[PDB]
């Protein structure tokens, strides 16, 4: 009853997550490549600082 | 997902020779020491048998030496494990049981009360 | 007066020996110098020791090319006094601090493997740095007894010494005595027991298999036995001629003789530079491992 | 402007620099010790984990047991790389099987690989009692009891029957046979023998440790 | 009925993998692969901070990616100061495991954890001067694993007893207890809006949780092996993860589905830290060989390795400016890399 108990409790979770609204995978991406590309330039790891701001 | 899907089971007299595998899907079956590990009716998670990546160092309990064969085929991601002269002692739900990493030499957590990739078990009774 | 001497083999054996050794010891040391670097950058206490006989010797042959000159000129120097002076200094001088540099090695090694589980106040690199500069300063002050004196003897032949006079002086036979002794057979004594403690710990050990101890005594017999075999026949004769320069100072006989036999042993005695660096970095597998990286 | 500042970071920094350096003197000075598999040994040597200090032939020992943590080590174990050993207490009176994977996942890994393992074999009465009486389950689940004897290397100390001697030796070579078996200089799996009334595992742990800092010290210095 | 229950879990699981199948209209390579590539990027080792006696388990940067907190496992807590490497700090912990440590968002508080189940809020501006505990947090079972502060008198902790909590420092009580997690809890990450947490467990298994609602909304099963490090990505809507199984997953949490698994056949080491770069361009990852291995988080190809290291590397992180990488590992030593 108690692994029985435990199932009562994962199928109502599997519940809450299966109304959940999704969006596409392409947008989901394109979003992230977005912002990837937005803030590009405040990037010193990306891009190098010049030394004389660079407190390294 | 990870997922160990047994199968076999079914009653059977004293030396029986029933035996059916696992049905491991999710990972690539090649570089984990799978074993196996039965619970006994009231009684915790014991092992019985294990085998390494590709096959070579079966090693067994006591109990069922010289009794069952362990198998891994690669390609058919099933722990083939045979079971000949089957005994009154086990009568147990078999769990196919894998590695925790990959690449790896050491089964830490195999027997533990609580296990991810255990898999639910098929009851072999006897 | 004086004590005639001639000999081709002081003409032909040391120069070519130093030149042996100047060719090879001087990478082996600096490879022996790195390695020891690397391993104070671990916290190694036996780095520190490392590198002050590293540094040592590379001395020794910085300074082996106007002695390889000396002894081709068949024993003229022609370079100067006071040059000759700084340069004898540290042609000599040079092998009793390196062997207090291996006593060194060897007592810190007993310490270690003899009680793992002991003091090591004495076991830290400011202690080694201590220690290696009172060795130093110690080892220079006990030698600089012949910067006081004159050098450059000039013999009635065709013969301008550097640091040695064949009639000799009762000063530098003390010397010679006090080097033979205290700066040969001391620190060799106490690097003898040390290893033979080493050992005997080793063979006390359970985790270490047959074949580990077997190679840890022949290192253990090759680092006690070498300096020896390098050295002992230079020592030997040396208090053999200041034995009998003391017992009869007009006698030459003895140093006629023995001319080839005293500046073969000279030549000898270079080796050790270009054994210690081989011996106590590139026989080690980890060792020769971070060298070759 | 900045001069004050600048002043003021490298006191601080002076005095943390003087305080860390005792503090290593101090953490040098101590060897660490984790406890796995007990009760007993953590008694006789004086929340997730249990500290225990105790002093034998002036030197500091630091012994550890794990008491709130669940039944999964994979995670955790890997924290004790660093201590000198893991006393590893097996039961060896099915238990014996699960000990026995315990100590091989401990020996296989890959961050233990370098971290000495000692063995205590903890009962030893009950195990005479088994052997002596009952069903004889030692065979039962280790067939190879059978062919297996009393070795020579044994030294029968308690001069009681043959039969404790040889299961207790089986199961102590049971244990080597994993030990050995890729196992180099990196650890050694020194094996003992204890119970309830030994009044001596403080000087077994502290020999053990002086061999291991002993080859760690034949590594370190150049001297193998 | 058991089995009717099991039935019914596993008719769900295909259906919301139905779903997830439905929504992988394209893969992230399609999208990803016009754009140019970052290039080899060699950052060089700028400061080296020595001082630790142990393997570093744990570092934080502050907000002003100025000060650095690090734990390591001789029992001590030294707050740095990057720019002149100094020790601003040493704080000496009750117990010598530290698995977790935290810098407060405003300061005036470090946070610390291990295998004594219990965080200690360490108050940095206090009256009168040194370093003294404020509050002992105690209630897990389990290790404390990754510990992160929301603000102060608000605290997020993630332990291996499957369970992460929610706690208020001055009252000394959680507020919120998050529980669906089958393996131990070993890292954990926050949102910048500070509204929800991904903890990533031993169940080869991640989990999007709420804060104040204290409900799991989302999990991701994509990986083959215990999780063992993860990080919101700057956005806020993705996050990545690393595991045992030496492959680097990015989630997307409006997709629930993995995105990139950034592996290769040579490497076989798991992943142990792993944090997004100020841009989330560049997924630097530490792995158990050591090295850290600085990943293109948009075109799964590999573009840098931080070698330098001669142990395991545990910690990584990028400073809120995205000025400097410290990397802690097994050696004792935190060495800075921009």
């Amino acid at each position: 009853t108690a692994s029985i108990a435990q199932a009562r409790k994962l199928v109502e979770q599997l519940k809450m997550e299966a109304n959940i609204d999704r969006i596409k995978v392409s947008k989901a991406a394109a979003d992230l490549m977005a912002y990837c590309e937005a803030h590009a330039k405040e990037d010193p790891l990306l891009t190098p600082v010049p030394a004389s701001e660079n407190p390294f | 997902q990870v997922q160990l899907q047994e199968s076999g089971g079914g009653l059977v007299q004293p030396g029986g020779s029933l035996r059916l595998s696992c049905a491991a899907s999710g990972f690539t079956f090649s570089n984990y020491k799978m074993n196996w590990v039965r619970q006994a009716p009231g009684k915790g998670l014991e092992w019985v048998s294990d085998i390494s990546q590709s096959g070579a160092s079966i090693s067994y309990t006591g109990s069922v030496k010289g009794r069952f064969t362990i198998s891994r085929d690669n390609a058919k991601n099933t722990l083939y494990l045979q079971m000949n002269s089957l005994k009154p002692e086990d009568t147990a739900v078999y769990y196919c049981a894998r590695c925790p990493a990959p690449f790896t030499r050491d089964c830490f957590d195999v027997t533990s009360t609580t296990y991810a990739y255990r898999g639910q078990g098929t009851q072999v009774t006897v | 007066e004086g004590c005639h001497v001639d000999s081709r083999v002081d003409h032909l054996f040391p120069p070519s020996l130093y030149i042996f050794v100047i060719g090879v010891g001087l990478p082996t040391n600096c490879l022996a110098l790195w390695a020891a670097y690397r391993q104070v950058q671990q916290r190694n206490e036996l780095g520190v020791y490392l590198m002050n006989l590293s540094i040592a010797d590379l001395l020794y042959i910085c300074t082996l090319p106007l002695w390889v000159d000396y002894f081709l000129h068949h024993d003229n120097w022609i370079h100067g006094p006071g040059s000759c002076k700084l340069f004898g200094f540290i042609f000599y001088t040079n092998i009793y601090i390196s062997i207090a540099f291996l006593c060194c090695i060897s007592v810190d090694r007993y310490l270690a493997v003899a009680h793992p589980l002991r003091f090591a106040r004495l076991r830290r690199v400011k202690t080694a740095v201590a220690v290696s500069s009172v060795v130093w300063a110690t080892e220079l002050g006990a030698n600089s007894a012949p910067l006081f004196h004159d050098e450059l003897f000039r013999d009635r032949y065709n013969h301008t010494f550097c640091f040695e006079k064949f009639p000799m002086e009762g000063w530098v036979a003390w010397m010679n005595l006090y080097r033979v002794f205290v700066g040969f057979l001391f620190p060799w004594a106490l690097m003898l027991l040390s290893y033979r403690g080493i050992l005997r710990a080793v063979r006390g050990s359970v985790s270490t298999e047959r074949q580990e101890k077997a190679k840890i005594k022949r290192l253990a017999l090759s680092l006690i036995a070498i300096v020896l075999v390098c050295f002992a026949p230079y020592h030997v004769l040396l208090l053999s001629r200041s034995a009998i320069y003391l017992g009869r100072p007009w006698d030459c006989g003895f140093e006629e003789r023995v001319f080839s036999a005293y500046h073969s042993s000279l030549a000898f005695t270079s080796l050790n530079c270009v054994a210690d660096p081989i011996l106590y970095c590139l026989v080690n597998e980890g060792a020769r491992s971070d060298v070759a990286k | 402007d900045q001069r004050n500042e600048e002043k003021a970071q490298r006191e601080a920094n002076k005095k943390i620099e003087k305080q860390l350096q005792k503090d290593k003197q101090v953490y040098r000075a101590t060897h660490r010790l984790l406890l796995l598999g007990k009760n007993t040994i953590v008694k006789q040597m004086r929340s997730g984990i249990f500290e225990t200090k105790f002093q034998v032939d002036k030197v500091n020992f630091h012994m550890f047991d794990v008491g709130a943590q669940r039944d999964e080590r994979r995670k955790w174990i890997q924290c004790f790389n660093d201590v000198t050993a893991i006393i590893f207490v097996v039961a060896s009176s099915n238990r014996l099987q699960a000990a026995l994977k315990l100590f091989d996942s401990i020996w296989n890994n890959k961050w233990l690989r370098d971290t000495s393992v000692i063995l205590f074999l903890n009962k030893q009465d009950l195990l005479a009692e088994k052997v002596l009486a009952g069903k004889s389950k030692i065979e039962d689940y280790f067939p190879e009891f059978a062919r297996y004897t009393t070795p020579e290397d044994a030294t029968p100390e308690p001069g009681e029957d043959p039969r404790v001697t040889r299961a207790k030796y089986f199961i102590r070579d049971e244990f080597l046979r994993i030990s050995t078996a890729s196992g180099d200089g990196r650890h050694y799996c020194y094996p003992h023998f204890t119970c309830a009334v030994d009044t001596e595992n403080i000087r077994r742990v502290f020999n053990d440790c002086r061999d291991i800092i002993q080859r760690m010290h034949l590594r370190q210095y150049e001297l193998l | 009925e058991l089995d009717q229950l099991r039935q019914e879990a596993e008719q769900l699981k295909n259906q919301i993998r139905d779903a997830r199948k439905a929504c992988a209209d394209a893969t992230l390579s399609q999208i990803t692969n016009n754009i140019d590539p970052v290039g080899r990027i060699q950052m060089r080792t700028r400061r080296t901070l020595r001082g630790h006696l142990a393997k570093i388990y744990a570092m934080h940067w502050g907000t002003d990616s100025r000060l650095l907190v690090s734990a390591s496992q001789d029992g001590k807590l030294i707050i740095w100061d990057s720019y002149t490497t100094n020790k601003v700090h040493a704080i000496p912990l009750r117990s010598s495991w530290v698995m977790t440590c935290a810098y407060a968002p405003s300061g005036n508080y470090v946070a610390c954890g291990g295998l004594d189940n219990i965080c200690s809020i360490y108050n940095l501006k206090t009256r009168e001067g040194n370093v003294r505990v404020s509050r002992e947090l105690a209630g897990h079972t389990g290790y404390l694993s990754c510990c992160r502060f929301l603000d102060d008198n608000q605290i997020v902790t993630s332990s291996g007893d499957t369970t992460c909590a929610l706690w208020d420092i001055e009252t000394g009580q959680q507020t919120t207890t998050f529980t669906g997690h089958t393996g131990d809890v070993m890292s954990l990450s926050l949102a910048p809006d500070t509204r929800l947490f991904v903890s990533g467990a031993c169940d080869a298994s991640a989990k999007l949780w709420d804060v104040r609602e204290g409900m799991c909304r989302q999990t991701f099963t994509g990986h083959e092996s215990d999780i063992n490090a993860i990080c919101f990505f700057p956005n806020g809507n993705a996050f990545a993860t690393g595991s045992d199984d030496a492959t680097c997953r990015l989630f997307d949490l409006r997709a629930d589905q993995e995105l990139m698994t950034y592996s290769h056949d040579n490497i076989i080491c798991g992943i142990t830290s792993v944090s997004f770069s100020k841009s989330g361009r560049l997924l630097l990852a530490g792995y158990d060989d050591f090295n850290c291995n600085v990943w293109d988080a948009l075109k799964a190809d590999r573009a840098g390795v931080l070698a330098g290291h001669d142990n395991r590397v545990s910690c990584l992180g990028v400073t809120d400016d995205g000025m400097a990488v410290a990397t802690g590992s097994w050696d004792s030593f935190l060495k800075i890399w921009n």
